[PDB]
């Protein structure tokens, strides 16, 4: 239920609302921190401990999908008792920054991103992965159904089930957010909830950035093993030729998407383009495939050597111009599906642009 | 049983969560409103057939970009959501919200909702926002909006009065049905 009318239901009279709010906000994010736990503790019992033990899937598959749920687990149920300890020295809380801290700050902060990170960056795949299974497999179909029959998911999915970590730690800084509202200004206690609330944010921003790189790696390689790149090995401009033997797997990757290639007049040309560090790589689609081929112009242009700029009729079009004073006084007009994406486009390129 | 999946998306403190919490409890919370919404199987029925409706809040994931779409896989029905007393959240529809939910929720309805109705005609609203030269949403601009993205329906509901909230859903409910 509810503070109030909860525990604190004799001591509430004699505090102020923004005492009271204040500890229903607390109370919130400890009852939910328990429940989290206990959600953990499903995926364990009512899913890994049994992929295990049954073998419904290779070990090595099994790692990718939880890779580290007993640290996982230890992490939030550590924290789970010393809330408890907490609570048992009265139902009012008081100064609660230092349990935060002891959370979200210095190596605690390090240790809590790391095991979330490992935890979360390959999930997408891995559900990917099991989807396929439970399609082509029934006996992991049949074992799916039946775990997820159990009343403990709640009706819900193993997938609804293990994306709980990574939301769970986007509710931190709300939590914090809202438990500093009702704090007392011009405190300690205030000044290091707003620090542990900024390093919520920080361990976030490093689990974003872990979910992106494994992400992007992943869909590289694929990328690669699609690469054709064999009208280059002697093509006619040599601006591109030394990308005969690119490859997508040493480079990071900052967006990627489909555009479409004003090359001449009211012809065009359908692409998919990646923008990693150095380099734009315009691609075409040859069914499955995907072609580095030229025109005639190259489709590799090396981001320090050009300059990206707006258009004046068209809220979806923006220019590639090669200052690289050997090559193409023509420019490259690409258009986007829209005006945000085109927007989305420009300021990512005009930053790798900068920091080529 | 039919099952189907619901995202909700649009920008912080726009309503998110304390809709999906009205229309799950079928109460306003009256004396705290949570900032948690957990996972949760609600149970709906329209045009006579029975549906749970997976229930997935994505509050807390709007500035991070990598991890918001991991919430959209195996999506049926979308609710995009700005709110009425917020013409930055509506412009933010076109701008961030549409594309990425028709490029990770390819072929999947939408429906656009405004939330907050109930403060078009809040006086304290209109002046803050007549400072910056601005004023609530109206009607027509979300219904225009709607037709812009190709939304299945345009919707407008307080959560504090819970005045069509059962109507988001059950829209959304037929949505992913069709």
């Amino acid at each position: 239920q509810n503070w109030q009318h909860t525990v604190g239901k004799d001591v509430v009279a004699g505090l102020t609302q923004r005492e009271i709010d204040r500890q229903e906000v607390i109370n919130e994010l400890f009852v939910t921190e328990a429940s989290h736990l206990r959600t953990l503790r499903v995926l364990d019992l009512i899913f890994y401990q049994r992929m295990k033990k049954e073998n419904l899937m290779p070990r090595e598959e099994l790692a990718r999908l939880f890779p580290n749920l007993p640290e996982l687990i230890e992490i939030h149920n550590s924290w789970c008792e010393a809330m408890k300890k907490l609570r048992e020295e009265g139902p009012i809380i008081k100064e609660i920054s230092d349990l935060m801290l002891a959370r979200f700050d210095g190596p605690a902060r390090e240790e809590l991103q790391q095991v979330a990170a490992q935890f979360c960056s390959y999930q997408s795949i891995a559900l990917e992965l099991i989807k396929t299974k439970q399609r082509k497999e029934s006996r992991f179909q049949l074992f799916m159904q039946e775990a997820e029959s159990h009343p403990q998911c709640r009706r819900l999915q193993l997938r609804d089930l293990i994306i709980s970590e990574m939301q769970r730690l986007t509710k931190y800084p709300l939590l914090l957010e809202s438990i500093i509202k009702h704090t007392e200004g011009g405190t300690s206690e205030h000044e290091k909830l707003c620090r542990a609330r900024d390093q919520c944010r920080e361990i976030l921003k490093y689990v974003n950035e872990a979910v992106k790189q494994t992400e992007n790696r992943h869909r590289l390689e694929g990328y690669q093993k699609r690469l054709d790149a064999t009208a280059l090995e002697r093509a006619s401009n040599p601006l591109a030729a030394e990308f005969k033997s690119l490859d997508l797997t040493t480079r990071k990757m900052i967006h990627e998407g489909p555009l479409t290639w004003r090359i001449s007049k009211d012809k065009t040309l359908d692409l998919h383009v990646l923008l990693l560090e150095d380099l734009l790589v315009l691609l075409q689609k040859q069914d499955e495939k995907l072609l580095l081929k030229c025109h005639t112009f190259s489709p590799v242009l090396k981001l320090n050597a050009v300059l990206i700029r707006s258009v004046a009729t068209d809220k979806r079009a923006f220019f590639i111009i090669c200052t690289s004073k050997l090559g193409p006084p023509q420019i490259y007009e690409l258009v986007a599906l829209t005006s945000s994406d085109k927007n989305t486009w420009m300021e990512l390129l005009e930053e790798a642009v900068r920091n080529a | 049983a039919i099952r189907k999946k619901l995202v909700i998306v649009g920008d912080g403190a726009c309503g998110k969560t304390c809709l999906l919490i009205v229309f799950s409890k079928d109460q306003f919370p009256e004396v705290y409103v949570p900032t948690v919404f957990e996972n949760y199987v609600a149970d709906i029925e329209v045009d006579g057939k029975q549906v749970e409706l997976a229930l997935w809040d994505t509050a807390g994931q709007e500035d991070y970009d990598r991890l918001r779409p991991l919430s959209y896989p195996d999506t049926d029905v979308i609710l995009m959501c700005f709110s009425i007393d917020s013409p930055d959240s509506l412009e933010n529809i076109p701008e961030k919200w549409t594309p990425e939910v028709k490029h990770f929720c390819p072929n999947v309805p939408i429906i656009l909702v405004g939330n907050k109705k109930d403060l078009r005609n809040d006086e304290h609203t209109r002046r803050e926002l007549a400072k910056m030269k601005q004023e609530p949403v109206k009607p027509e601009e979300g219904r225009d909006m709607a037709n812009r993205i190709g939304a299945f329906g345009y919707m407008e509901c307080s959560a504090k009065t819970k005045d069509g909230v059962r109507e988001v859903f059950e829209m959304a409910t037929r949505a992913a049905l069709q």
